[PDB]
This record gives C-alpha cells, structure tokens and sequence, in this order.
C-alpha cells in the first residue's frame, strides 16, 4: 500500500501528498519525491537525506526553501 | 594527469582551477553537467532502472562523469586537474578549501547565501540556472543539517568491507559500494552532501564546485578499496535486469562499461594512494 494522503499548512505553506507512485505539492507546485527500498523518502531538494514519510519529505522541502517558490520539475 | 589533495594546491593551481571552472560556467557548458546529474538523480530508483546512483555503477558512473568534467576543464587550461577533498581530515569550516581564494565559505544565516570567494552571487560570475529551489545564488550551510563529517575511523570501517556490492544492488544493499554511497551504515558520501547543505544537498548538487572535489575523494576511496582487496571486483557480472553489469555499457555515454573504468591509472594517478 502507498502512504495515506495528507494536506496541511506547514511554516505558512500548503503541503499536499497523495498516492498517484506518490505525489507531493508545495503551494500547488509539484515536488519530485522518491521512496527508498527501506520505506524512507527523499525529495529533489533533500535528496541525500532520507526521512520516514512523504509528509516529512514535504516538510524538509519547506525547511529547505526558506520561503522561496518551488519551480515545476 | 595527477589528482592532488585540495589542501596541497599552490596559489597558482588554485587560481587556474577557479578560472577554468568559471569559464565553463560562462560558456554554458558547466550547467549541462548540473542538468545531466539531476536527470539521473531523479530517474535512478531502487525498484527500476538505476545507473548513476543507488546501484553498483554509482562508482564507475561518477568516475566517467568526473573524467568528462576534467576533460572540459583541460580544454580551457590543460594544466588543470580535479583536486580531491579528504573530508575525514579537512573537517572544519576553516579548512583552506573554504577560503575566499578557493571555494568561498559557508552561507549567511538569513538565506544561506555564500558571500565570499569566486562563486559568490555578488561577483556576477556564478548564476544558479539549473535549479528547483527558485533562488539563483549559491547557498551553503556547512555543518548545519548534520554536525559532523565522516571520520577516518569511519572511513576505515567502510574500506574494510570486502564485497564490492550485493543483491539487490540498490539502496538496501550490504557491501562496500552502498556503505561508501551512504544509504546503509555510518554514511560517507551522502552525509557529506548533507553537511555542505545548500545546492549540494539537492539533485542539482553540481551547482557547487565542491561537488567535484567530494566525488574525486569518493573516487579515491574506491581506488584505496581496490588496493585493500585485490581479490574483489565489480559485481554483478552479467544478466542483471535494471542494473549495469560489469560488461554492459552505461548511459548517457552508451560506449563505456564499468569494466573500462575499474583501473583509474589509465586516466590519472593520485598524489599518494
Ligand atoms: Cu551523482
Ligand atoms: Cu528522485
Ligand atoms: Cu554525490
Ligand atoms: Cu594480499
């Protein structure tokens, strides 16, 4: 099974996740994410740093961006 | 053809390396290395095709990618070679690596912007064009997201692993390649990217020139491993779906195989190995 969907405001920004095999959005801009064999996740803006869940990867991306708009991948 | 520890370069060598890197950026060639790398970061997956990362070919793929870049540098200045950063030794922000005459320092706390050295945005000479994070300036937070680089004792534990790689040949593998890459164990290569921060922690990590020096030292560790284990060699050795076997060719070049890249001395030597 893929993780559950999610939707929340984190540090002022909307992060959304949904099964697709999983998609993540930061303020409506899609963020490339990837699942590792052990079940952890990374995104393209934190791609050497595994975190346990896609929400955690979204939150890590918001932390990384420091308010900056994401560019469409 | 000799790759030297960054810490030993002369002032003239530092000057010529910086100038060659800046010319590749000016001419538009540098950014296409950033783009190549991001495409492979985003496509290499543990359950599908994997070539540049999370797979046995991580080491020969980066060896050839670095050779492409060094060749491009030598087209600007034939005296230049890639230096390597031994992060187990040069592990603080006050390494001359991070001096304004070489790569510049850590980023300021507000926005992570690098404010000195030849790659600071203020120079006008290092626009970040290939990007995901929309900002266009080089960023770093040295020691921000992880508080220590690997140590030599950690490196030694990894070099002692005799098997090159093991099934399932991905980020879950035991063996040398995945411990050096860092997805399992004490974590060498991945942790360094996390420690530098800024673009180095992202899929567009070659935006920071320290990328090349980090990978040149990872490449040296592969050479050291080979010396420690003459009886070990690249695996798998044929018929493995989705993974580059020893005698299969690698994208993007299509004309070179891991077998053609195991012996670095065909291309370069180290100052000491
Ligand atoms: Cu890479
Ligand atoms: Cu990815
Ligand atoms: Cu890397
Ligand atoms: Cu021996």
């Amino acid at each position: 099974a893929a993780p559950e969907s999610f939707d929340e405001v984190y540090k002022g920004r909307r992060i959304q996740g949904r099964p697709a095999g999983y998609e993540v959005f930061v303020d409506g801009v899609q963020l490339h994410v990837m699942r590792n064999a052990d079940g952890s996740w990374i995104s393209v803006v934190s791609h050497y740093d595994p975190v346990p869940t896609p929400r955690a990867a979204a939150r890590a991306a918001v932390d990384e961006l420091q308010g900056a708009p994401l560019l469409p991948f | 053809t000799v790759r030297k520890n960054q810490a030993t370069l002369t002032a003239d060598e530092k000057r010529r390396f910086v100038a060659a890197v800046l010319e590749l950026k000016r001419s538009g060639r540098y950014d296409e290395f950033v783009r190549t790398h991001n495409e492979f970061i985003m496509s290499d997956t543990d359950s599908g095709e994997r070539t540049g990362h999370r797979s046995p070919s991580f080491l020969p793929w980066h060896r050839r990618f670095l050779l492409d870049f060094e060749q491009a540098l030598q087209s600007v200045d034939s005296s230049v070679t890639l230096p390597y950063w031994d992060w187990s030794a040069d592990r603080t922000v006050r390494a001359s690596l991070w001096a304004p005459d070489f790569l510049g320092g850590t980023g300021r706390s507000t926005d992570g912007r690098v404010m000195d050295g030849p790659f600071a945005a203020s120079t006008g000479n290092w626009p970040i064009n290939v990007r995901v994070d929309s900002r266009t300036y080089l960023r770093r937070s040295l020691g921000g997201s992880v508080a220590e680089l690997p140590t030599r004792a950690e490196v030694e534990s990894v070099l002692a692993i005799s098997a090159y790689d093991l099934p399932p040949y991905n980020s879950a593998s035991e063996g040398f390649r995945n411990h050096l890459e860092g997805w399992r164990g004490v974590n060498l290569h991945n942790r360094v990217h996390v420690w530098v921060g800024g673009q180095m922690a992202t899929g567009v990590s070659p935006n920071d020139p320290v990328f090349w020096l980090h990978h040149a030292y990872v490449d040296k560790l592969w050479a050291e491993w080979q010396r420690r284990h003459p009886d070990s060699a690249y695996v798998p050795t044929g018929g493995t779906p989705d993974v580059v076997d020893l005698n299969e060719t690698m994208k993007p070049w299509n004309t070179v195989r891991p077998a053609d890249l195991l012996d670095h001395t065909a291309y370069y030597t180290f100052d000491a190995l």
